[PDB]
RNA sequence: GAGUGGUGGAGAGGUA
């Protein structure tokens, strides 16, 4: 399936029970055509060559698009072998580094 | 609902015709334009959708014959 | 069917960071959680953080 | 409000980089607020001088060699890194090293200017081995503080990169260790009284009461955001 | 487009001719220098369509205006690609 | 008006231009594997225009949504007739269909307009660029 | 080197055959950072023979999986040797021993939660030391191909290209030894030639994939007979 | 034998010293054990996985 | 089963466990207070264990 | 070597007795430093009559 | 925060 | 009408 990332878990113990910590890099990559979108609405991109290079180039407009882009926006975190029903849960992400 | 939709699951009575009617609403809000009728605090049309359920000014019949009035206002 | 073949070599330096796989011999595998800064480290009573 | 107010009453030096210092009178309870709060400030935030860029010349990537040393030039790159430089008036000098001959290549073969003072004259960061060996580095000293690293710095810089430029990770804080004590303080009319016994480990560096009064001033300028507004 | 069970049977061999668009004749796959498939050959596009999107193999036409029209020269038929699969 | 080898300038430019941003799009000429190498072995008719590296394309881009955000339908227009390949007359006979002859004009003269504006910002815009140099060494 | 050893750690970093045993024992004649040599006892000299061995150390190779492998010596000039000792230290040896990670203070207690189900809590002291940095030398290649239309080119006029990647190439197209590239920027510039012999318009060159940095330690080129070289080669 | 070494190299017998805390200053309130375990770093590394 | 599923695990458990255990005579055994608020003031400034 | 000073962001006054000073942004580590002096400034110090 | 200032106002710049 | 190939398949080893 596309939209997909994958990643080493660690231990948030600061977070809420419906939060997950997202890397910078998997979710600008996993958020692309959304991060278009919210360009070409904000006035910043015209072309969709110009906004995949200003992807990209990973500006700081890009940067705040994408936190205005992931705010209350669900994610599946799956974990395989999901044996039983509660292994796929839906987490809002919050954006970290790493 | 940000965190705990139960008071929309009260609301309604059921978590599918809660999904369904919230979707109804969030797509009258990104295609139609019409205005949340609560304050929108920089929320996305989703949760603008479960809070107005949750809150009351919404239910399947009333989105219902909303829709229906402003059809026939129209023709 | 070739005609001359460049071969190159990269090399990168890579630093631990959170998600580097660490264990000790005894089968006390770990993945690193924080990079805590010194002085939330624990210490002890001479001064040196653990 | 019946408090006091402490003073550096005795600083003694038990060696040219470990010393303690005293801190006399405390009141009752402040000890361990003011110690480990100077602690986690003297940890943190000192500014301290430290090696950034390396330019041998002849060397074009640091995972090279080079005939007559005996140290790598990665093993040269670490010594380098620990080195101890005390810089006066400006914020960003370039030393000199040259040296031909056989034998060890000390700190202290460094043309040094007058502005600069390397205070470890024991330091060893080569081996020179062969007679019609040279070695002609050109070392670049800035200063900050905190832990600034390669990668952040090959992101961040606008400029661009010449070959030869090799990029030294800066370790720029030159507090090592830090502790305190609370003893019983030495008071004639009260015994409610402490003294806070600071024992800081420096890099030779950095002058000890210049870094208390450093780090005293981090911590009323902090404060003074919570004194001034509301 | 919209189906609504899936009925299965066996197949006589007048429905698996109506299903066909020509036989194939050659055991040959492809050519070796040039790599366009032979005529009546396992690839042969005679029978199975057009290999470019919107083409002819000897290149007349070149358009989506000759929406489907058959190349006097290759016997093919010009369509998309999507009716090779 | 202006003179031609500007205008052929011009010409090549936006044709490089609208050649980079036409090679971004999804709904596009998907190729199988036996055209890809009939391609490789024998082409024919299916060469292609030059493109940008893209930062010169950035900063042309960047003056064009600068002065043409108040007109949309000359960008509508260099658009269409820069990346797919439209005709004016073609253009002109599908603005027309939804006179003719004075659809054409009014393209072509707001197609000289946007170009009578774009012209000098893209001069100053390249003369104001600092050219990267090549890389050194250091002893 | 870890404190807490069985004795084996020598056994295994001498028999496994990665550090330089010495052969016959003597004293060091000149030992440099890339190549030891010895100066042979008389004693455990065969008269036959002259009397030195050269022991050649492999400087930063590429291992099986992809991390380093080099020979730093560990004897010094004028120092006698004996044989069955050893020279110059393997990839993860120290001083003839084998020392696989770094020994490092711990403490056993919960802080947090943030070592909760097996996890590791590390101090900045460990990253700041650069007790952890590995080193990772990656092979990419690129090979110059045949079509029937032509041979293709390694060569620095390739079109639709600019300043902002071709800066760090030579005139060959060719990275230079020691540039410090970054991920999509070009290593080895190819070109081949699209229509029959512009004409080579596609546009064939390397790049570094998304993820990979660092430098270009050595560009190591092959040919057939039959291809003229250039400046480069 | 452990404890014979430790009280030759003037330390608590047992291994437990007692830390304290670098975070919020004051002690923690039962002794930690301390010492120097020999930690590898395994070759699953986050660059490769991510 | 409806038994819940976000159950403390094994590091919540021995804090929770610490915290609500008790010895005999530790330290200002037999105080009384007025609640919550002024025993946990009393617990971060040590006077009591 | 310049610092950063926070802006006073909030002062969420919930009942007369009652406040949640949110404040940002602090340097890494500094948040402890001035919470926990202040913590035990306002537990064991400040001046008051019952 | 007047408190640790005042107590901190000897030894400052 | 405007860049481009592993999946395919085998074998071996590894992680949870
Ligand atoms: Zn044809």
């Amino acid at each position: 399936v596309d939209y997909s990332g994958r990643s080493v878990i660690t231990v948030g113990p600061y977070l809420r029970l419906h939060q997950c910590g997202l890397p910078k890099k998997m979710a600008l990559e996993l958020f692309k055509p959304f991060i278009y979108g919210k360009l070409e609405l904000r006035g910043l991109a015209t072309t969709i060559k110009a906004a995949k290079k200003m992807v990209e180039r990973e500006e700081a407009v890009v940067w705040d698009i994408l936190d205005e882009v992931i705010r209350e926006h669900p994610v599946l975190l799956n974990r395989a072998p999901t044996l039983h029903r509660l292994g796929i849960q839906a987490f809002e992400p919050v954006l970290i580094e790493g | 609902a940000r965190v705990t939709v139960q008071d929309a699951v009260e609301k309604i009575g059921n978590r599918f015709d809660l999904v369904l009617v919230a979707a109804r609403r969030a797509r009258q809000m990104q295609v139609g334009g019409k205005d949340p009728l609560v304050p929108e605090e920089n929320d996305k049309t989703t949760v603008i959708a479960l809070r107005e359920i949750e809150e009351g000014l919404i239910n399947n019949q009333i989105l219902d014959v909303r829709e229906r009035q402003e059809q026939q206002e129209q023709e | 069917g070739v005609l001359k073949i460049v071969k190159v070599y990269l090399a990168v330096k890579r630093r631990i960071q959170p998600g580097d796989k660490m264990a000790g011999r005894h089968g006390n595998k770990g993945v690193i959680s924080k990079i805590n800064p010194i002085e939330d480290m624990p210490y002890d009573e001479n001064g040196t953080p653990v | 409000t019946e408090f006091l107010k402490p003073r550096l009453v005795d600083i003694e030096q038990v060696s040219s980089t470990h010393a303690k210092v005293t801190l006399e009178p405390l009141e009752r309870g402040f000890g361990h607020t003011l110690g480990n709060a100077l602690r986690r400030i003297l940890l943190s935030s000192m500014p301290g001088c430290a090696v950034t860029e390396v330019e041998i010349d002849g060397v074009l990537h640091e995972y090279s060699t080079k005939e007559g040393v005996q140290e790598d030039i990665l093993e040269i790159l670490l010594n380098l890194k620990g080195l101890a430089v005390r810089v006066q008036g400006k914020d960003e000098v370039i030393l000199t090293l040259n040296k031909s001959g056989i034998g060890p290549v000390t700190a202290a073969d460094i043309t040094h200017d007058g502005d600069v003072e390397i205070v470890k004259p024991q330091h060893v960061i080569c081996h020179l081995t062969d007679e019609n060996a040279s070695i002609s580095m050109r070392i670049k000293v800035q200063r900050g503080r905190g832990y600034v690293p390669a990668s952040t710095r090959i992101h961040s810089e606008e400029d661009e990169r010449p070959i030869g430029r090799l990029l030294v990770d800066a370790c720029y804080s030159p507090v090592e260790r830090i502790a305190y004590n609370v003893e019983a303080a030495r008071v004639e009319q009260r015994t409610d009284l402490d003294k806070l016994v600071i024992e800081m480990e420096t890099n030779g560096t950095i002058d000890p009461e210049e870094a208390i009064r450093r780090a005293a001033t981090i911590l009323a300028e902090q404060l003074e955001a919570f004194v001034d507004l509301r | 487009e919209e189906f609504d069970a899936i009925k299965i049977a066996l197949a006589s061999p007048d429905m698996i001719r109506s299903w066909s668009f020509g036989e194939v004749k050659k055991p040959e796959t492809i050519n070796y220098r040039t790599f366009k498939p032979e005529r009546d050959g396992l690839f042969c596009a005679r029978i199975f369509g057009p290999v470019k999107d919107y083409e002819c193999l000897c290149g007349k036409y070149k358009r989506l205006k000759h929406r489907g029209v058959i190349c006097e020269k290759c016997g093919v038929e010009v369509t998309q690609t999507k009716v090779r699969r | 008006n202006l003179t031609k080898e500007q205008h052929e300038w011009l010409n090549g430019w936006l044709e490089l231009w609208g050649a980079w941003v036409y090679s971004g799009r999804l709904e596009k000429r998907m190729s199988s594997v036996i055209a890809k190498f009939m391609e490789s072995v024998e082409p024919g008719r299916v060469m292609t225009r030059p493109m940008c590296n893209d930062d010169d394309g950035m900063l042309i881009s960047q003056v064009v949504d600068s002065v043409m955000y108040i007109d949309k339908k000359a960008f509508g227009i260099l658009l269409s007739y820069y990346a797919h390949g439209s005709s004016k007359h073609a253009i002109a006979s599908y603005y027309h269909r939804v006179s003719l002859a004075t659809c054409r004009r009014e393209v072509d003269e707001i197609l000289n307009a946007s170009l009578f504006m774009i012209y000098p910002v893209l001069d100053s815009a390249f003369k104001n660029r600092k050219r990267v140099e090549k890389i050194k060494h250091v002893a | 080197k870890p404190l807490v050893g069985t004795g084996m750690e020598r056994a295994v970093a001498v028999d496994s055959g990665v550090t330089a045993v010495a052969k016959r024992g003597g004293v060091v004649q000149y030992v440099d950072a890339s190549r030891i040599v010895i100066k042979v006892n008389e004693d455990e000299m065969y008269p036959g023979e002259a009397g030195i061995d050269i022991y050649n150390l492999t400087k930063y190779t590429r291992s099986n999986q992809n991390t380093c492998i080099n020979q730093m010596p560990c004897v010094s000039l004028g120092e006698p040797v004996e044989r069955g000792d050893v020279l110059a230290d393997g990839p993860s040896t120290d001083l003839g021993e084998l020392a696989l990670g770094q020994n490092m203070r711990v403490a056993f207690m919960p802080w947090n939660g943030y070592n909760f189900e097996d996890s590791i809590l590390v101090s900045e002291r460990v990253v700041q030391e650069d007790r952890f940095t590995t080193i990772h030398i990656q092979e990419l290649a690129c090979v110059s191909r045949d079509t029937k239309l032509g041979p293709e080119e390694i060569t620095a006029d390739i079109p639709n290209v600019g300043e902002a990647a071709l800066s760090k190439l030579d005139e060959s197209g060719i990275v230079y030894i020691g540039a410090e590239v970054t991920g999509g920027d070009i290593l080895v510039g190819k070109v081949t030639p699209k229509g029959e012999t512009a004409s080579d318009v596609k546009d064939s060159s390397l790049r570094v994939p998304n993820g990979v940095s660092g430098t270009v330690i050595d560009v190591q080129v092959f040919t057939r007979d039959g291809v003229e070289k250039d400046k480069r080669a | 034998e452990i404890k014979e070494l430790l009280k030759l190299g003037d330390l608590p017998t047992s291994g437990q010293i007692r830390l304290y805390d670098g975070r919020t200053g004051e002690q923690f309130e039962r002794p930690v054990t301390v010492g120097y375990m020999y930690m590898l770093k395994l070759n699953h590394l986050v660059d490769d996985k991510m | 089963n409806g038994e819940p599923i976000i159950v403390p695990s094994q590091d919540v458990v021995l804090g929770l466990y610490y915290m609500t255990r008790d010895c005999v005579n530790a330290k200002g055994e037999g105080m009384v207070l007025t609640g919550p608020k002024e025993a946990e003031r009393l617990y971060r400034s040590g006077l009591a264990s």
